[PDB]
């Protein structure tokens, strides 16, 4: 209602005492998004991912890389014909408003009972002996029964995968190697022998095998982000960029709130971001026309409310502290102010102390003790 | 074509100091007036960088190491650094990176390749035209799998660095005149791009101008030093560069 | 004779400008108060100092 | 002594312009940690001196 | 947690889910104020 | 215990949309047929 | 378990308790004689950790 | 924790759910010498 009712609410009283409180900061609120990303109108080859005439025998895992496109990830999401769609570095309904630096897709095909061990630092043979995200894996898998499209009566035991290895392979890595294993001590030189091996073993997928002994065709859908020029995004629409207003902007995914400015910043050909001292984003450059932006967080500050006490008056005054006095206009219900209550800021008698605008409080020549403290040499106290 | 160019005194290996050397940006990231400590492959200060010549009679082309990260550089004139070779234990069973900066343009190429054993490239040294001329490759002999391509329109100092799939080659320019070794005063290597190239690599190469044998090629040298995990502490200056740097073993 | 003066705002520190984020540092209760309260017993301290 | 700062006029004019990329009391007041000035100036601890 | 800037929790993670990552952020942050306002109220007691 | 008040919805569904049926999860009928509240507070029973 | 000199028919099958004692594949999957060792639940080189 | 015998944790158990017993004993542990801290520097006030 009003700056006394939220000392009222700080301090859990309905009477205060004469005195001089702090509350709630306020802020000024953003009036708009803002939308920024490299204007690209290419669709990405999703079609080419997962209508493939044939797929990979997982130990030769294909690896596909995308580039310079737009993905609407939701239509993947809304094709039901998905029996797995679980995601890691993002939840999936996201992935429309996030832009990547790259994007990788790996794919083959395993038996549906194994999807399991695709999810990331999972153990069994196959994120064993042949395929494995890290611990770290930032984008979705994808697994859906293929047995009409990729079954043969016999089966088609062209898909294979590997049984054997001298050690767990490093995290997104592939193996050709066609060596023999050598299970039993003995140097098993040749293609062949007691306890030695064929490093490699296939599915009879017959279409008769159990739900999950079915052919299972899968990918792992992949990327980077936050750190590095974006080249691929959904499908989202970029918008006026203004300055000196407080708004509530993406650029790349790197959504945030402020004031953008003009920057003087020379950032060289390669980079894209300016981080402050505190790791906290504080300049980018522009995606659609190559400048920097330098990007200040919106006006705020400390609110100090200054009573003579409620059996004295309920009249206040306000102190916004570090704030010059031609900020305090500009602290208008345009946005909503977080102290919602704005009554004292009609002004004709605003003060600005070096300790911040003070508002509602007469200024005087004629000094006394100091009844209120305000701060520096400022003090405040009721009079006629 | 592809020829054995085996004219050559054979000698024993060579080091001289680093310096401060072979930093370089660590991510995109700008920022100015500030120190920033990072966990990163660099080049060890003041550690042995070795140390190699092309003479007259003596054409120092081995095929070293190329584990973890390399930094490379060479004093220079007429530009007699054309290109590199990396690749793994190279026969044409995996893929492998040629990068050459002919007259025309760089190009840079991806494939199993069966390069030459003592590669190079050559040129008509002021044959009546008054000019010289590229006329010779002898670089390869098979291209069949490929799986990227591009191609585009004194002291050069590189770092190449090849971690989850990416081949990222920084570099600088500086005129000299000191007579033959690493410079005191420093710089950062800027980002000169970054190839997506996904392949494993072992060892490298380095590509030079140049009645099979029987050649001569300007005086020049190169220098090569391995990059180490270690941490950094580095400050930007006002105009938001690197101006210092020290490593925190 | 004293120290700086300082304010610390548990919200903005902890939560800035994430309403949701806001809506759980609630449910920890009157800590985000106690801070403040604490903070403000020691700058009150230095004058008196 | 050498100070960081006595809270003098942080009117958003530095912390607003080319500076706030370049110092650390811009990144202190900007995450909600705020020094605020003394109740007596220093004129006036030299008066009672 | 996945990420240190609350914003990009936010706009990577779903109503249900980035609770669980923010929950984490909002402990550590409230461990570091308490370590400073104790340290503060410490250095309080010998600057009186 | 004892409920404050009790309702007992009831529909049918394809089996693969059971997970739509968890508290926090989206998909067609999560999204635009029947919505379960981030806090739902009770419990689910279904059957071929 | 191997060694002995008359095993049973299929249709008569025995079948041995095996406690309270150490149990090598050291020897036992070594012993070239054995036309098939096939291990569903574990690999042979983690039976006797 | 299941046990605060760290090789116990990083042996029985898996790399992604063994690092969610492991959170739980630098997190004690951390308290413990935040604890230790503290009252070592309250004393050290006493003493001086
Ligand atoms: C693999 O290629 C498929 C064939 O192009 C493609 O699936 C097809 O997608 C179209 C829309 O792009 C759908 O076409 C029409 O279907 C219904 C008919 O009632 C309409 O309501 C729709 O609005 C639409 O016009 C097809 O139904 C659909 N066909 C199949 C067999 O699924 C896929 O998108 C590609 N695969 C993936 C996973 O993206
Ligand atoms: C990379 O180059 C490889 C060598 O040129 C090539 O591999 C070759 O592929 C053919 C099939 O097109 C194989 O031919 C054999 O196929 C089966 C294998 O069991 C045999 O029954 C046949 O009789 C026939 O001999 C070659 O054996 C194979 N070469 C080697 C050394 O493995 C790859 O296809 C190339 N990769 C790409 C992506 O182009
Ligand atoms: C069945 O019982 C057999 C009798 O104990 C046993 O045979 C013995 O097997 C071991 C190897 O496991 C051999 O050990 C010797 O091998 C060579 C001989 O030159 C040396 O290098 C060694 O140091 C060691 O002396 C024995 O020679 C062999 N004895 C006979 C009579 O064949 C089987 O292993 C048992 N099998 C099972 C499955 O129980
Ligand atoms: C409060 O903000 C205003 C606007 O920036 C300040 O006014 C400026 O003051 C400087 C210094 O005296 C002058 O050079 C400018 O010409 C003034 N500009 C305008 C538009 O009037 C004001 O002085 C600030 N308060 C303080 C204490 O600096
Ligand atoms: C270059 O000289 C080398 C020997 O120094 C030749 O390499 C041999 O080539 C044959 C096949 O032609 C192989 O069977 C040998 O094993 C190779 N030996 C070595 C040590 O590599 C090579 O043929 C010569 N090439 C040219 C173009 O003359
Ligand atoms: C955005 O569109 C305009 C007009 O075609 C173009 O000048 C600009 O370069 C585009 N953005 C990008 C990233 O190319
Ligand atoms: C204000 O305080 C005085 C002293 O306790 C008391 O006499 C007076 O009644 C109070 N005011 C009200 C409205 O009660
Ligand atoms: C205070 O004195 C100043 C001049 O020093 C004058 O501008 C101002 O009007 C005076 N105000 C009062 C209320 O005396
Ligand atoms: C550099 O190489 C020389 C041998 O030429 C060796 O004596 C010296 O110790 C080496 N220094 C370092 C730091 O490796
Ligand atoms: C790279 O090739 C070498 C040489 O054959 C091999 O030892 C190494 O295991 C390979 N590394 C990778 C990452 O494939
Ligand atoms: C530069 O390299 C490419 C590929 O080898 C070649 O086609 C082109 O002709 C070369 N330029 C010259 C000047 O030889
Ligand atoms: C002189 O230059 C031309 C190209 O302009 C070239 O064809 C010719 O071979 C050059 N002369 C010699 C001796 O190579
Ligand atoms: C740094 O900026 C100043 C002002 O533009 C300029 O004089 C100086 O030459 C710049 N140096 C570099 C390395 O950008």
């Amino acid at each position: 209602l009003d700056p006394l009712s939220e000392t009222k609410c700080t301090l859990k009283s309905f009477t205060v005492e004469k005195g001089i409180y702090q509350t709630s900061n306020f802020r000024v609120q953003p009036t708009e998004s803002i939308v920024r990303f490299p204007n690209i109108t290419n669709l990405c080859p999703f079609g080419e991912v997962f209508n493939a005439t044939r797929f990979a025998s997982v130990y030769a895992w294909n690896r596909k890389r995308i580039s310079n496109c737009v993905a609407d990830y939701s239509v993947l999401y809304n094709s039901a014909s998905f029996s797995t769609f679980k995601c890691y570095g993002v939840s999936p309904t996201k992935l429309n408003d996030l832009c990547f630096t790259n994007v990788y897709a790996d794919s083959f095909v395993i038996r549906g009972d194994e999807v399991r061990q695709i999810a990331p630092g999972q153990t069994g043979k196959i994120a064993d002996y042949n395929y494995k995200l890290p611990d770290d894996f930032t984008g979705c898998v994808i697994a859906w029964n293929s047995n009409n499209l990729d079954s043969k009566v016999g089966g088609n035991y062209n898909y294979r995968y590997r049984l054997f290895r001298k050690s767990n392979l490093k995290p997104f890595e592939r193996d050709i190697s066609t060596e023999i294993y050598q299970a039993g001590s003995t140097p098993c030189n040749g293609v062949q022998g007691f306890n030695c091996y064929f490093p490699l073993q296939s599915y009879g997928f017959q279409p008769t095998n159990g739900v999950g002994y079915q052919p299972y065709r899968v990918v792992v859908l992949s990327f980077e982000l936050l750190h590095a020029p974006a080249t691929v995004c959904g499908p989202k629409k970029s918008t006026n960029l203004v300055k000196n207003k407080c708004v509530n902007f993406n650029f790349n995914g790197l959504t945030g709130t402020g004031v953008l400015t003009e920057s003087n910043k020379k950032f060289l050909p390669f980079q894209q971001f300016g981080r402050d001292i505190a790791d906290t984003t504080d300049a980018v450059r522009d995606p659609q026309t190559l400048e920097i932006l330098d990007i200040t967080p919106c006006s705020f500050g400390g609110v100090s409310v200054i009573t003579p006490g409620t059996n004295t008056s309920n009249q206040v005054a306000v102190l916004y502290q570090g704030v010059n006095c031609t900020e305090v206009p500009v602290a208008i219900h345009a946005d909503q102010l977080t102290p919602t209550w704005r009554v004292y800021s009609t002004g004709s008698n605003v003060f600005q102390t070096r300790a911040g605008c003070l508002i509602g409080a007469e200024h005087v020549n004629n000094s006394y003790e100091c009844d209120i403290p305000i701060g520096a040499g400022i003090c405040a106290s009721y009079q006629t | 074509q592809c020829v054995n160019l085996t004219t050559r005194t054979q000698l024993p290996p060579a080091y001289t100091n680093s310096f401060t050397r072979g930093v370089y940006y660590p991510d995109k990231v700008f920022r100015s007036s500030v120190l920033h400590s990072t966990q990163d492959l660099f080049l060890p200060f003041f550690s042995n960088v070795t140390w190699f010549h092309a003479i007259h009679k003596r054409f120092d082309n081995p095929v070293l190491p190329f584990n973890d990260g390399v930094y490379f550089a060479s004093t220079e004139k007429s530009n007699i650094i054309r290109g590199w070779i990396f690749g793994t234990t190279l026969d044409s069973k995996t893929q492998s990176l040629l990068i050459v900066n002919n007259a025309t343009n760089v190009v840079i190429k991806v494939c199993e390749f069966q390069f030459c054993n003592d590669p190079f490239l050559g040129v008509y040294y002021h044959k009546n035209n008054k000019s010289w001329m590229k006329s010779e490759f002898r670089v390869y002999s098979s291209a069949n799998n490929c799986t990227f391509e591009y191609v585009s329109q004194n002291l050069r100092e590189f770092v190449f660095k090849n971690i989850d799939g990416y081949f990222k080659i920084y570099s600088k320019h500086t005129p000299i005149n000191l007579v033959r070794d690493l410079p005191h005063g420093f710089s950062a290597l800027e980002p000169l791009v970054d190839l997506p190239i996904g392949i494993n690599i072992t060892r490298f190469q380095t590509l030079l101008a140049l009645s099979s044998s029987g050649w001569t090629a300007g005086a020049a040298a190169y220098y090569v030093g391995y990059l180490q995990p270690r941490t950094f502490l580095l400050k930007y200056n006002e105009n938001g560069t690197i101006t210092d740097a020290v490593d925190c073993a | 004779v004293s120290m700086t003066k300082t304010s610390v705002d548990c919200t903005m520190y902890i939560c800035g400008d994430s309403t949701e984020c806001s809506n759980l540092l609630l449910q920890y209760g009157s800590f985000c108060t106690q801070l403040n309260r604490a903070l403000t017993g020691i700058a009150v301290e230095q004058d008196k100092n | 002594v050498t100070l960081a700062d006595a809270g003098f006029i942080k009117q958003y004019g530095d912390c607003l312009g080319d500076i706030a990329a370049r110092d650390l009391i811009c990144a202190q007041k900007f995450n909600g940690l705020t020094v605020l000035p003394p109740l007596l100036t220093d004129e006036m601890i030299a008066q009672y001196t | 947690a996945i990420s240190s800037v609350l914003n990009d929790i936010l706009s990577r993670l779903d109503k249900v889910e980035a609770e669980v990552q923010i929950d984490r952020l909002i402990t550590g942050r409230l461990q570091s104020l308490q370590t400073y306002v104790t340290q503060q109220l410490i250095r309080a007691a010998e600057i009186r």
